[PDB]
């Protein structure tokens, strides 16, 4: 469970095994860290020459 | 007299702008 | 004829800019004939003007130093002085209309709102401050940063910090000036670490590390961790060590404001995570502070918003959220919305500009 | 103040242009896409 | 600076007067007459009659409700003209508690309420429980009501369906129209 | 700090040790 | 220069033991009366003043010391007297000879560098600086670069200076730039290494020095032990848990260390520990690894605390992830730990908020709080779209 292979968690309180639902995150983290990227490097630019 | 004055002032103050509107709309 | 009207005006201008002290020895004594020189043949002509060839700041670089009341002395019932000032501003005041000024009408009400600060009573601001709206676009980067910190000062002792936050960060990134790097610099940093006191978010004070004495830095970082360990007893004897400087800069009112606020913090680290956390250890935490009140001050602790909490005491458990939001409606769009209204007015500069 | 009238006269011509110029770029805006469109 | 003429009840008036600000629960205005004093620090906190009113604001902000109290009763002037405003006060400060245990208690023992507002009799608060529109059992007080939600009108705003829609749409319309 | 967590520690182990 | 340094900083940081300051000041006994090494003698006895080391014979006498091997003699200063007449009176006679020749345009260099080795085993500061500038001034091969490079790595790991080693380093490397030698490649990562932890930002460490060689030897630009339990620790300390059990549970050169040496614990036995989630084995055992091998060295005393609450509050961590529901009483109680122990050093862990360990301490119980609808990322997001949209109101502030 630890590794990940198979996606349960031990509820040890309990002594039962327990579901976990394996998808937590869509692809929009990605995609806008992508996008900061850029953006700050074209920015950051934009003021020296502005100057 | 005062007041007169004025209307015609803030016609001047807007048309700055248009102005600046006019470079825009030839772009187009 | 026409050589004589503006020879006057250039003259009258050239005086202003010299007596900063040179060819002077007394502003007070010199003070008369300043205001004489202003009047006639130059406040008069505009009428329905402003310029930065009329500039109060001159005036007010000639009036401050007065107000340090080692020329009136304390002898007398009030200054004379100052209220024939505020009664020549306020004439000022009368004359804009908000037609065309902006201008020199913004210092105006910078220097009202200072006497306010320095011993008046803060509750005039508002219609000044409204009054005083209006497009602006003829005020200074200066001018626009000098009038953000007294409006932030206003703002502080009518209990809105967030209000004061946004002013003081949009103050410091105006002025490119090497002469408001200097003190006022200073003053500006002060007041950006208090009002980070208050809302009790508090970071440290790393990037005022290079930017301020390592003097000021030490009493300024002792403040921080007396708030952000989240003790009374640290917090008291640092008010009592540094009590020359609380009074100095005048920023005395912290004392009143933070204790309360210092108190709820102390308990905020104490995890409040679980669906219930055992009525014994907040308990605990809060009876160093004062075991009359235990009940009183966590109930009053969840009326104000801050954290909020659920108790029952005919089970003797705090009942408690985690702290964290959720995402399914309308809350994050509004964020989502003001960004959208911040980027089409830049939009809208960017076109005009 | 027969200068004043005639003034504000001037003005006022220039206001039903500054409107006017507003009116020509809408058009325009539809135009483009059509245009565009074609290509 | 006005200095010239001083004397020692001018000392008892704006304790009274300071007194007054706090018993009503203007906060702010305390803090603006701090500033019109012009010794802040030494006038405030030499004076005793002073001191009670200051003590009592920092007492009070922190919602240590029962040391006020006992501040206020033990006091001086008390006996002298805080009488008067003392009525007023008392008031102030049970209507806060009132309002705390509303947000705080699911539920709570009749009893205990009756001690922290400050009665020593039931029935003087069942009345005022009953006014403040808490619904109550035999041997216990219940906070199903919380909070009040609503109040007339302010809406189409918060926690609809499809007013917040139209609102999304026209943020957007307004924005194509600067853009273009 | 190391020094009391190496108390602690110390602590631990020998009331581990004495159930 | 390493070895030096090293016994160097074990005196200075004792607070152990008796014999952790008193076996230190022997070696450096050693090396003082092997070689004239007097004014970073100094230096030492300047830097443990007012502590316990603190008996001298020149400027300070002090009988209050459980040191006396780093006390002056006079004696010192014949030995290192003749030394240093000899050794300026020869190499003065050389460039001098050399030059009057006009015997080449290396040799001139030749001289200098084996002046600067000279300045560098005396200790010397600014000696050194300004003769080892000439070789490099009279450059004429990639030669200079190979030279320029070894001497201003000796006094750097001498004297813990960091800064004109640093700026020499990089000069250097851009006067001629092909990566030179291999060798060099991994000294000029191994340097930066110290660099991005010394500035502090831990991560910048490891991506220079794990992928520095862990085997890499030169006596006294640095050892074989030296580099390897560096490399190591770094590792295991800023690294995630995917490149610590491919890398950070063997380099087969670690594998051979160990084998003659037992000042690693760190491959093999807190890796295999942490692997199999431990708290009962895991803490003694950092604790243990923590006084033998980390305070002794010079830059593992450098993420003190860090390594420490990190370490433990990592293989909390992943505990945490494999149970959504936690006893906090079952572990604290008889997980080879006391229960007040855990509850409040894991209550100092939650809100440094590199955890979602949903905590009541008194109960005893923790659960484990899933992203889900609140992301990591849309909460995250909301608030970095932020960062970019300040600095657009900072331009339109200034304006045209």
């Amino acid at each position: 469970i630890l590794d990940k292979i198979f996606y349960g968690v031990l509820d040890q309180g309990n002594g039962w095994l327990y579901v976990y639902e394996t998808p937590n995150q869509d692809a929009t983290y990605d995609s806008a860290l992508e996008l900061v990227g850029q953006l700050n490097k074209v920015v950051d630019q934009l003021f020296e020459k502005a100057s | 007299e005062q007041k007169i004055q004025e209307t015609e002032l803030k016609i001047r103050s807007k048309t700055e702008n248009v102005r600046r509107l006019e470079a825009q709309r030839n772009a187009l | 004829k026409t050589i004589e009207v503006t020879a006057e005006i250039n003259c009258f201008m050239h005086l202003l800019v010299q007596l900063f002290l040179w060819d002077s020895k007394e502003l007070e004594q010199l003070v008369e004939f300043n205001r004489k020189v202003v009047i006639p043949n130059l406040l008069c002509y505009y009428n329905l003007r402003s310029l930065n060839l009329i500039n109060a700041k001159l005036w007010f670089y000639i009036y401050l130093s007065h107000e340090t009341l080692a020329r009136s002395s304390e002898e007398i019932n009030s200054d004379n002085q100052n209220i024939i000032l505020r009664s020549t501003m306020m004439k000022f005041l009368k004359i804009a209309s908000l037609k065309h000024d902006n201008e020199t009408k913004a210092m105006l009400i910078n220097l009202i709102l200072r006497d306010f600060l320095n011993n008046g009573e803060v509750d005039s601001a508002s219609d000044f401050i409204s009054k005083l709206e209006y497009p602006h676009t003829d005020v200074s980067s200066s001018l626009e940063a000098r009038y953000f910190f007294y409006l932030s000062k206003i703002n502080a002792i009518q209990l809105d910090y967030s209000t004061a936050n946004e002013y003081i960060i949009a103050a410091i990134r105006k002025a490119p000036h090497n002469s408001k790097s200097l003190g006022f610099l200073q003053q500006s940093n002060k007041l950006h670490c208090c009002i980070q006191l208050l809302m009790g978010d508090i970071p440290e004070l790393s990037f005022f590390h290079q930017s301020n004495m390592q003097k000021s830095l030490l009493p300024y970082y002792h403040l921080t961790k007396a708030v952000k360990l989240g003790d009374l007893k640290k917090f008291t004897s640092t008010i009592t060590k540094y009590k020359q400087l609380l009074l100095k800069d005048d920023t005395y009112q912290l004392c009143v404001r933070l204790r309360s606020n210092v108190i709820k913090t102390g308990i905020r680290i104490i995890s409040l995570t679980y669906k219930k956390i055992s009525l014994r250890d907040i308990c605990l935490k809060l009876n160093l502070d004062s075991e009359q009140t235990v009940e009183y001050m966590v109930s009053r602790a969840i009326r104000d918003g801050v954290i909020e909490a659920k108790i029952n005491h005919e089970d003797g458990f705090i009942e408690t959220t985690e702290l964290l939001n959720i995402y399914d409606s309308e809350d994050p769009q509004q964020v989502f919305d003001e960004r959208i209204k911040f980027a089409n007015q830049l939009h809208d500069e960017y076109l005009v500009s | 103040y027969f200068k004043l009238k005639k003034l504000e006269k001037e003005y006022e011509l220039l206001t039903l242009q500054e409107d006017y110029i507003k009116d020509e770029q809408r058009h325009l805006k539809r135009e483009l896409k059509r245009a565009q469109e074609e290509v | 600076n006005h200095k010239l003429s001083e004397s020692d009840k001018k000392s008892k008036l704006i304790s009274l007067y300071l007194l007054n600000l706090l018993s009503q629960n203007n906060t702010t205005k305390f803090h603006s007459e701090l500033q019109y004093l012009d010794k802040h620090i030494k006038n405030l906190e030499d004076d005793s009659l002073l001191s009670y009113p200051i003590k009592l604001d920092r007492w009070l902000m922190e919602g240590s409700y029962q040391k006020a109290w006992d501040l206020l009763q033990s006091g001086s002037q008390n006996i002298s003209e805080f009488d008067s405003f003392t009525d007023i006060l008392k008031s102030a400060i049970r209507d806060e508690i009132a309002k705390n245990t509303e947000l705080s208690y699911d539920f709570l023992p009749l009893s205990n309420i009756k001690a922290l507002l400050f009665f020593n009799n039931e029935k003087e608060t069942e009345k005022f429980a009953l006014e403040r529109n808490w619904p109550i059992v035999n041997s216990k007080v219940y906070f199903n009501n919380q909070s009040k939600e609503k109040a007339d009108y302010e809406d189409e705003m918060m926690h609809e369906e499809d007013q917040k829609t139209n609102i999304i749409e026209k943020a957007m319309d307004y924005a194509i129209s600067i853009e273009n | 700090d190391d020094f009391t967590n190496e108390l602690k520690a110390e602590l631990d182990r020998y009331k581990r040790e004495n159930q | 220069n390493y070895e030096v340094s090293e016994k160097a900083f074990l005196l200075t940081q004792s607070k152990v033991s008796i014999e952790q300051r008193k076996e230190a000041a022997e070696f450096v006994l050693a090396k003082i009366k092997e070689e004239e090494m007097a004014p970073y003698y100094k230096y030492l006895c300047e830097e443990y003043l007012v502590n316990n080391g603190q008996s001298d014979l020149e400027h300070d006498e002090k009988s209050d010391s459980l040191n006396e091997w780093i006390k002056f003699d006079q004696e010192l200063y014949n030995e290192l007297c003749k030394k240093n007449e000899s050794k300026i009176k020869e190499l003065n006679e050389k460039i001098q000879k050399l030059e009057e020749d006009d015997e080449g345009e290396l040799e001139q260099a030749q001289a200098w560098i084996n002046l600067g080795e000279y300045y560098a085993q005396i200790g010397d500061k600014d000696n050194a600086e300004k003769t080892l500038g000439k070789s490099l001034s009279k450059a004429i091969s990639t030669g200079a670069k190979i030279d320029v490079m070894l001497t201003i790595a000796r006094l750097g790991f001498f004297y813990n200076d960091q800064l004109y080693v640093k700026e020499k380093l990089e000069a250097v490397n851009s006067m001629i730039e092909k990566g030179g030698d291999w060798e060099r490649r991994n000294r000029y990562k191994t340097y930066y290494g110290i660099h991005c932890l010394a500035v502090r930002n831990f991560k910048e460490a490891a991506k220079l020095l794990v992928d520095s060689l862990a085997t890499f030897t030169s006596i006294e630009l640095t050892s074989y032990e030296s580099i390897a339990t560096y490399a190591s620790v770094t590792g295991l300390f800023t690294l995630e848990r995917t490149d610590l059990k491919s890398k950070v549970i063997d380099s087969p050169e670690l594998l051979s260390l160990i084998s003659t040496t037992a000042a690693l614990q760190s491959i093999s036995s807190l890796t295999i520990s942490l692997y199999a989630s431990d708290y009962a084995s895991y803490f003694p055992y950092l604790l243990e690894t923590y006084a033998n091998v980390l305070i002794p060295c010079k830059y593992l005393n450098r993420h003190a605390d860090f390594f420490v609450r990190e370490m433990r509050r990592k293989v909390y961590a992943q505990l945490l992830e494999s149970y959504k529901t936690l006893s906090l009483k079952s572990m604290a109680s008889a997980f080879g730990v006391s229960v007040a122990f855990l509850d409040n050093d894991l209550g100092k862990f939650i809100p440094n908020k590199q955890l979602n360990c949903v905590i009541d301490r008194v109960n005893g119980i923790v659960e484990t709080n899933r992203p889900d609808n609140k992301n990591a990322q849309y909460h995250l997001l909301v608030k970095q779209g932020d960062g970019l949209l300040t600095k657009l109101q900072k331009y339109g502030a200034a304006v045209r």
